[PDB]
RNA sequence: UUUGGUGCCCAUGUCGCUGUGGAAACACCUGGUUCCAUUUCGAACCCAGCAGUUAAGCACAGUGGAGCCGAAUGUAGCUGUUUCAGUGAGAAUAGGAAAGCACCAAGC
RNA sequence: CGGUCGCCUCCUAAAAGGUAACGGAGGCGUACAAAGGUACCUUCAGUACGGUUGGAAAUCGUAUGUAGAGUGUAAUGGUGUAAGGGUGCUUGACUGUGAGACAUACAGGUCGAACAGGUGAGAAAUCAGGUCAUAGUGAUCCGGUGGUCCAGUAUGGAAUGG
RNA sequence: UGGAGGUAAAGCUACUGAAUGUAUGAUGGCGCCACCUAGGCGUACUGAAUACAAUUAAACUCUGAAUGCCAUUUAUUUUA
């Protein structure tokens, strides 16, 4: 469960993810990688999840890298509480994912098992994920 | 039912201060107006440019307002009052 | 830490930054700097930034470093002023305590027409 | 509120004609200022009054 | 600086075995005290 | 001082020689003695501290400057604005007689002076010796505070090789091991 | 033109490294008896003199090391109307860069 | 029912200003006869080395370091020769005023050139009508206190007012 | 035409936090010894600092617009 130690700020406002790609736009440590193509709130929940199905389907030998991170935190009214009486509690992490930034990326196994890889990282997101490769 | 709710602690705001830029560059000025308002010195003073008790910067003598940047990687601003130096 | 000059320097920038942020009547400057051998003075005029008179020992040709050439550098100073027609100056030294050869320059100066 | 107000009046006339502050805690010792007084017209010491 | 109470003098020192008066200054006793073991009685040095 | 004349000759020629020092004046010199005796004992036993400095007054002709502190420390018990330790600064003929009488009559007095060297040199060419005791200097009668301390004694030089500030102590003859 | 002083500027002006220099001046330097000074020290400030001095500082030449500056193309954001025309960044880069502008005194 | 009611700082506040919510964070109802005024002098914190007590860290010396230090305070802005530190003398922490502006429904608030009187620092130029700036505050009525060139119910006082 | 600003954007070796991998690694945990206190050799592993590559922010900024705002210049229009 990834989650920040400590932050400055309980309740920020949120951070929108309409827009293009400011960074994490392209493989830098892997070589083949999986985009997003609508920006979403994705949680460490289903980061924690995606990375546990990775680790599952890599090898002995595989590398992978995580570029995201749930940097932002949101509240949660309780429920039965009518609006007002200040802003609720902090539940959940959610890393902002905007269209074109490379969620994870894998190396150091052969084709097959990675683009499967990356395929299953991608069913447990709710983003339309895609394959791209890394410029020689 | 509503179950009751709790309270919140901060819905308190401070009046806001007037501060800022009053005279535009270009314009007219006679000794005593105020060209900038400001907590600390946010535009340094000039030629024919005073200070007051507030960091406030006022005219001491007629002619158009002047604004120069200056300082290190020109972060500095300066204004000054150059005369109206109509001088026939 | 430094020298005996950059102090100077120092001290010179303070006094230069005061007077031009005080001098409402745009009197002449009568800038002194005294080195270890001789002590010089020039009128500089902050509106236009030039020099309308000057004086040194080296220019009255004398053994300076003593009160006694101090007196003759106050009167030509003075005496130049004078015929330049100024008599509204302000008066700073080039970083050092007013005393000794810049008193007795600047003191020379006074009895010679000067109001300051 | 606080009163650390105090009352200076002149000693030649005898008139109150300033007011100012003073921390009877801290400073023990009773003012002997000296300001200009409207009476005589110059300046003139002037004492904390009650 | 100077208006002290305490005054530097100039005393002579001795020592034993090596005279080797060595004047230093000093805000003592004007008189030739005698020290025992002074940089040339030492086995140290020489 | 003759030894300030036997300074001015013998250590011009010889350093001079032994580099090739192309001006007289390029052999290093020596400039200030700075003496440090602090303690933090002024936080509760105030007493002590007067008494420290005539000691220290007394053994170098410079009345003492006591020191503050720029922190406050509570395991220490300090704080700000108290006076724990005073520093004494001897320049022209009074650091050179305090020099010649430390070496000649103070230093081989002590228990054992044994000394340590080449390891002290802050490698800006400075020197600092800590005395141990205080009751070994000549200038000190046997009445003095109820706790003894020792000395900072500190040197400073005009050139900046700490190799050079070893090659003047050579040439000086301070005394230590093999430096 | 060069040296010395200074104002304007506020790194493409810096930090550093390597060498050269002094005629006059600038500096270190020589002493504290005078005016003046140390929260203590003629260190500094202040005196009165230039014996020594080119280490410094200072001034020149080289040095692209650190720091600084930074083109064009393209792109992101904007304004309209389009779903295309302007506006155009930041980052990155080729690269520049060993300051510049005036006044005064001296031999020139 | 709980919470809040005045004033100050930041964000929301969309690069002029303004802009609400039981929106998100904090403080204030002060402190300084020096932490004011002037003249002079002076400039980080931290870190590296070297040194008795003394220790990770008290002080000293030297270098490095461009602000992470200080600027009484909650934040913001400003300020490293400054607005920070020290010293000497002082009280302008004045009197009567005040052209002209800001912002404002009003009431109130904020800045201020300049004049007269008499001062403080400083050789002088100059500065000083409280502090680096923004919170530290409550109208009217009523009564009390001091001064006073005004009134004093026929007149002189007094009472009582101004 | 000139200006004020610090948003969009972008960036985090330009700060404050959050934060990924690689390399060198303070540090501890973990051992195994000697030593009762000064410590030492490896560390399933924690991770200061540095270098490389990559990130995040209403209350982060070494930067950084357009629009909008103020004033002025020219042309036109209305007596508001
Ligand atoms: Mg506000
Ligand atoms: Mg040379
Ligand atoms: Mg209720
Ligand atoms: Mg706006
Ligand atoms: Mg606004
Ligand atoms: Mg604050
Ligand atoms: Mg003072
Ligand atoms: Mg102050
Ligand atoms: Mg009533
Ligand atoms: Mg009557
Ligand atoms: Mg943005
Ligand atoms: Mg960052
Ligand atoms: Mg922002
Ligand atoms: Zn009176
Ligand atoms: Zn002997």
């Amino acid at each position: 469960m990834l989650q920040p130690k400590r932050t400055k700020y309980r309740k920020p406002h949120n951070v929108s993810y309409e827009g293009k790609a400011k960074g994490n736009s392209y493989v830098a440590f892997g070589e083949y990688g999986l985009v997003a193509t609508k920006g979403n709130w994705i949680d460490a929940r289903a980061i924690e999840s995606a990375r546990i199905a990775i680790s599952k389907c890599l090898g002995k030998t595989g590398k992978m890298w995580i570029r995201i991170f749930p940097h932002m935190s949101k509240t949660k009214k309780p429920l039965e509480v009518r609006m007002g009486s200040g802003k609720g509690n902090p539940e959940f992490w959610v890393a902002v994912v905007k269209q074109g930034t490379v969620m994870f990326e894998v190396a150091n196994i052969p084709e097959s098992q990675m683009i499967k890889a990356l395929t299953r990282a991608g069913h447990k997101l709710p983003v339309t994920w895609k394959i791209l490769k890394r410029e020689e | 039912s509503k179950k009751g709710v709790g309270s919140t602690k901060n819905g308190r705001d401070s009046h806001a201060k007037r501060l800022g830029a009053k005279k535009a560059d270009g314009q007219m000025i006679r000794t005593g107006q105020i060209i900038y308002r400001q907590r600390g010195t946010r535009v340094y003073p000039g030629v024919n440019v005073g200070l007051g008790s507030d960091d406030t910067l006022f005219a001491l003598s007629d002619g158009l307002v002047k604004y120069q940047k200056f300082g290190p990687k020109q972060g500095k601003t300066r204004v000054s009052v150059v005369k109206h130096k109509l001088d026939a | 830490m430094k020298t005996r000059t950059e102090q100077r320097r120092l001290r010179h920038k303070r006094i230069v930054k005061k007077i031009r942020a005080t001098n409402h009547d745009n009197r002449v400057v009568l800038m002194v700097i005294k080195s270890l051998n001789h002590i010089s003075v020039q009128a500089w005029d902050f509106s236009q930034n030039i020099v309308l008179a000057s004086s040194s020992s080296l220019a009255l040709k004398l053994k300076n470093g003593n009160k006694d050439n101090a007196k003759l550098v106050g009167q030509d100073i003075a005496d130049k002023l004078v015929k330049l027609k100024l008599t509204n100056v302000v008066f700073d030294t080039g970083g050092s305590k007013y005393h000794g050869r810049i008193a007795a320059l600047a003191e020379a100066a006074r009895e010679r027409g000067l109001n300051f | 509120a606080v009163k650390r107000s105090t009352r200076l009046g002149c000693n030649d006339c005898r008139e109150i004609n300033y007011l100012t502050f003073k921390n009877v805690k801290k400073n023990p010792e009773k003012l002997a200022l000296n300001k200009f007084c409207s009476r005589c017209r110059k300046v003139v010491v002037h004492k904390e009054v009650k | 600086k100077k208006d002290f109470h305490f005054p530097s003098q100039s005393v002579s020192f001795k020592c034993a075995s090596c005279s080797n008066s060595f004047t230093i200054e000093s805000t003592l006793k004007q008189k030739e005290i005698t020290i025992d073991i002074c940089g040339k009685c030492h086995p140290f040095y020489i | 001082n003759n030894l300030k004349a036997h300074y001015q000759k013998t250590i011009a020629k010889e350093l001079q020689k032994s580099f090739a020092f192309s001006s007289i004046m390029q052999v290093p010199r020596l400039e200030k003695i700075v003496i440090n005796m602090g303690v933090g004992d002024a936080i509760r036993d105030s007493k002590f501290l007067e008494s420290a400095l005539n000691e220290l007054h007394l053994i170098s002709g410079q009345k003492p400057v006591a020191t503050k502190a720029k922190n406050a420390i509570s395991t220490y018990k300090l704080r700000a604005g108290q006076l724990i330790g005073c520093k004494v600064t001897l320049r022209g003929e009074r650091m050179w007689a305090f020099l010649e009488k430390l070496i000649y009559v103070a230093l081989p007095r002590v228990r054992d002076f044994r000394g340590l060297s080449l390891k002290s040199f802050d490698g800006r060419g400075n020197y600092t010796i800590g005395i141990k005791e205080q009751i070994i200097f000549p200038e000190i009668v046997y009445d003095d505070i109820k706790r003894i301390r020792g000395f900072d004694v500190t040197l400073v030089t005009s050139t900046n090789k700490d190799s050079e500030a070893l090659a003047l102590l050579r040439a000086l003859n301070l005394p230590l091991v093999k430096g």
